[PDB]
């Protein structure tokens, strides 16, 4: 949520 | 803290190291089995989806996450990325350092805890139906399914990276989805009956069906090669041509004649590839563009009308004006002729972003001339016709230019693929071919060792 | 004064490309065969899995 | 923890697939 935090 | 999280750390399954050196044949078979499991899970829908008619909020991230909406692989390679990033974050923060078993297990526990949080967010984004009309039970069941599927993705990636496979889950799954999409668009039996009659979606199947049905062979051939409603054979020819050119430019390399000094007789060649950062510029640029698309859609579906939101890219879905439009490939060559300025801006953005991402990636990941010179000093390797002090100077001459021009060329190839309208897109084609070439490099390295 | 850095970059890239080792017909043929085999494996496995699962998804849903 | 091999991983994946299929079948039979 988004590229790349959890997504 | 560490003692009390130790059990929760080691409760999840872990892959056993092969303790042998698996033959390349068994590694290929196990990679095939892993991608088969991934593809089977990508086709099995989740249980409890009240309605899936909504617009996909993360449509632009499906290619880069190897995800399929509403199936067991909604998250895709998200668990792998989450575990890797959380591991790196806790290592850099110096929170923690037989400690390896606790360290490797903790990234699984924390990785899936964040993965559970991602699944809850995905459910609450309005897909799968209204979560209030779904009930707590159905939402809980969907979250459990996504958690178990993410655990399976982690297990498959661990299998591949611990030795029963030919690389990493991320690249394998991304390339597998891209190749599956291309082969589907080439050979799908799906027929749509609009206007004249049944027309096969698969381009080659369309060729055969049109030749069989239509009495006018030449008209059938022209329709097969220039059909616009569904994929045509011209797109397939463009895809094959882009495969060929990217393969040719992927084989480019600068061969340094290195020579060992610590131990004599260990002569060799150090290849400095033209594509120094293998598809990393493509990955980074695609991630940037996808993030901008998702943010723009969210802001234009909730804060529509604002000057900043309208400047961030208007939408019809596909951008029609703004940053997200000037960052988007043109629909066709007619669009290129209609608005040359947008095409020029897109080409400049692609080339510059790819080059900048390539050079910054060498500086970040440590493939810069300084790091390679330090490695040369460590192993004692020197270039045949150069001194032991000019090792950095020659690397400074080749490697930075190699990285920048490799980014420039990979962006140019992506632009060429987008303009030709190849199946799979420029990003998709570049990612797929670069990953397959990584597998080919693994094969040739193993064969040389054998 | 950005023209001079661009010209220097172009000259360096030209020298690098002229000094790179380009693939021959044998190397290109081998790489093309390997990439085609890998693409065929992945894409056709995916195509067949999807084709099998279309009626199965129809039955269960 | 439980250090499984590759074949147990394949079996677990197939069992999860069968579990989802059984969930779908049970839902079909209970709703209809």
């Amino acid at each position: 949520x988004l590229l790349x935090l959890a997504x | 803290f560490l003692e009390v999280i130790k059990p929760f750390c080691v409760i999840l399954p872990e892959i056993q190291k092969p303790e042998r050196k698996i033959q390349f044949k068994e590694k290929v078979l196990w990679t095939a089995i892993t991608l088969f499991i991934f593809l089977v899970c990508c086709q099995i829908p989740l249980f409890g989806i009240m309605s899936s008619d909504s617009a996909d909020p993360f449509y632009w991230m499906r290619v880069i996450l190897a995800s399929n909406r509403g199936t067991l692989m909604e998250l895709g390679i998200s668990p792998i990325v989450t575990s890797g990033l959380i591991m790196q974050l806790l290592a850099g923060a110096k929170i923690i350092e037989k400690d390896r078993a606790l360290f490797n297990g903790a990234q699984k526990l924390f990785g899936m805890i964040i993965t559970i949080g991602q699944s809850i967010v995905y459910v609450m984004t309005g897909m799968y139906g209204d979560p209030s009309e779904m009930g707590a039970g159905i939402c809980l069941l969907i979250t459990i399914q996504l958690f178990v599927a993410g655990l399976i993705v982690l297990l498959l990636d661990e299998l591949l990276q611990k030795g029963y496979g030919l690389g990493s889950g991320i690249s394998l799954f991304i390339a597998t989805n891209i190749c599956e999409t291309i082969v589907w668009k080439a050979f799908s039996p799906t027929t749509v009956n609009t206007g004249r009659g049944m027309e096969f979606e698969g381009a080659i199947i369309a060729l055969f069906h049109l030749l069989a049905t239509r009495t006018d062979k030449v008209r059938a051939l022209r329709e097969a090669f220039y059909r616009q409603n569904l994929p045509n054979l011209m797109n397939l020819i463009a895809t094959i041509f882009v495969f060929a050119v990217v393969i040719y430019f992927q084989g480019f390399r600068y061969e340094l004649p290195i020579r060992s000094t610590k131990v004599r007789g260990q002569i060799g060649i150090y290849p400095i590839k033209l594509f120094y950062t293998s598809n990393i510029p493509i990955i980074l640029q695609s991630a940037l563009v996808s993030n901008l698309y998702v943010i723009s859609q969210m802001l234009s579906a909730r804060f529509s009308g604002n000057l900043l939101v309208s400047l961030l890219g208007t939408w019809s879905a596909y951008p029609v004006g703004g940053l997200c439009y000037y960052l988007s490939p043109p629909e066709s060559f007619g669009s290129v002729l209609e608005d040359p300025v947008h095409a020029v801006v897109y080409i400049v953005f692609m080339l510059g972003s790819c080059a900048f991402f390539s050079k910054t990636w060498i500086e970040v990941s440590g493939s810069s001339p300084r790091d390679i010179a330090k490695q040369f000093k460590d192993q004692g390797m020197v270039i045949n016709g150069k001194r032991e002090t000019s090792i950095y100077r020659e690397l400074k001459k080749i490697i930075p230019t190699a990285a920048a021009f490799g980014g420039l060329c990979i962006g140019a190839l992506s632009v060429l693929a987008d303009f030709l309208g190849a199946i799979g897109s420029g990003t998709g084609i570049l990612l797929a071919v670069t990953i397959i070439y990584q597998y080919f490099e693994i094969f040739v390295k193993e064969q040389s060792e054998v | 004064q950005f023209v001079e850095p661009s010209r220097q970059f172009v000259k360096d890239s030209i020298r690098l490309v002229k000094r790179c080792t380009k693939p021959d017909r044998k190397e290109f043929q081998k790489i093309a065969m390997a990439t085609a085999i890998g693409f065929a494996i992945m894409g056709f496995i995916g195509f067949f899995v999807k084709l099998i699962h279309i009626p199965i998804n129809n039955i269960i849903v | 923890g439980l250090k499984v091999g590759p074949v147990p991983v394949l079996v677990m994946s197939l069992l999860f697939i069968a579990s989802v299929f059984m969930l779908h079948i049970w839902g079909k039979y209970t709703r209809s």
